[PDB]
């Protein structure tokens, strides 16, 4: 129902995509909430409204350098025009002479990697209500023609009703047929993109047999202590199942990590239902999950707003804005 | 075990993503 309405809304925003509609000044800004590449994420408060969010901060200079100016444009013009239950609101975005900023609303209960990591791993209920929601998100942005590239635990956001928020959208792509950059997480990359094939949307349904493994095993299907010894893994396909896998499980992954793309379901004529309708799913309430009425597994401890105890700690470093405008041609459109 | 293996292997901390 809701995917007809989704569509016309999405394009909207896309060929019209707002812009500076905050800055820096209105924010006090309070700590580090991760670091990437080209940046950080930071916890700030709104200083009108008293609400907390987070801030993604990119270096101008740094993304062109790097030649990722066509990926950081695609990150902002596609979160600012996406809406669904599963994906991070972006609320504003700005830019000034040094930096690029992104606006989130702030999800406060962590990665699903620290859970993740702590726990262990995660039992196939518990594992299975997180892999549904991912299912959804790819069916909604699949079919507003976005490939999301980047699916892992570091990615995926727990809220205070311990559902998930996809954040990361800096591989994001609308893009109809086939497209080429190497890009993604080593451990989460579909062989296709490794052999520089050429690759469509099914790299992301591998991505959600990587992720749905490592919920359930605590560990990633390939992994080494070099990418380039996880690439020969990946290629080669072989993945082994821990002996406390359901047969359900290891059925759904089998076909998931898939190396055919034309075998490999998500990517086959029936779509996203054929993972839907798999019978490790059996259980799944797909309209219950949408609507957010199925209770979670794990509520994560929250001490008021603005806590970031489900976070690590980072080393804080200034924000630095030079009084000369740097690639200013660059960025006109963000 | 693989858990084993896996723990005291280099890659269990963040994972950064690759590009160009
Ligand atoms: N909306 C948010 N609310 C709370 N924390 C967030 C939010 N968005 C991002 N984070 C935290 O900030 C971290 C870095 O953000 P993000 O993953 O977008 O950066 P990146 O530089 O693109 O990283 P990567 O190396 O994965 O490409 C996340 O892994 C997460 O811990
Ligand atoms: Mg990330
Ligand atoms: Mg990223």
């Amino acid at each position: 129902e809701f995917l007809a309405k989704a569509k016309e809304d999405f394009l909207k925003k896309w060929e019209t995509p707002s812009q500076n509609t905050a800055q820096l000044d209105q924010f006090d800004r309070i700590k580090t909430l991760g670091t990437g590449s080209f940046g950080r994420v930071m916890l700030v408060k709104h200083k009108e409204s008293g609400n907390h969010y987070a801030m993604k901060i990119l270096d101008k200079q740094k993304v062109v350098k790097l030649k990722q100016i066509e990926h950081t444009l695609n990150e902002k013009r596609i979160l600012q025009a996406v809406n669904f239950p599963f994906l991070v609101k972006l609320e504003f975005s700005f830019k000034d002479n040094s930096n690029l900023y992104m606006v989130m609303e702030y999800v406060a209960g962590g990665e699903m990697f620290s859970h993740l990591r702590r726990i262990g791993r995660f039992s196939e209920p518990h594992a299975r209500f997180y892999a549904a929601q991912i299912v959804l998100t790819f069916e909604y942005l699949h079919s507003l023609d976005l490939i999301y590239r980047d699916l892992k635990p570091e990615n995926l956001l727990i809220d205070q009703q311990g559902y998930i928020q996809v954040t990361d959208f800096g591989f994001a792509k609308r893009v109809k047929g086939r497209t080429w950059t190497l890009c993604g997480t080593p451990e989460y990359l579909a062989p296709e993109i490794i052999l520089s094939k050429g690759y469509n949307k099914a790299v992301d349904w591998w991505a959600l047999g990587v992720l749905i493994y490592e919920m359930a095993a605590g560990y990633p299907p390939f992994f080494a202590d070099q990418p380039i010894q996880i690439y020969e893994k990946i290629v080669s396909g072989k993945v082994r199942f821990p002996s406390h896998f359901s047969s359900d499980l290891k059925d759904l992954l089998r076909n998931l990590l898939q190396v055919d793309l034309t075998k490999r379901f998500g990517n086959l004529k029936n779509g996203v239902n054929d993972i839907k309708n798999h019978k490790w799913f059996a259980t799944t309430d797909w309209i219950a999950i949408y609507q957010r009425k199925v209770e979670a597994p794990f509520i994560p401890k929250f001490k008021g707003p603005g806590d970031t105890s489900n976070f690590d700690d980072y080393e804080e470093e200034e924000i630095r804005v030079s009084i000369n405008e740097k690639c200013g041609k660059e960025f006109t459109e963000f | 075990t693989t858990y084993a293996d896996f723990i005291a292997s280099g890659r269990t901390g963040r994972r950064a993503s690759i590009h160009d």
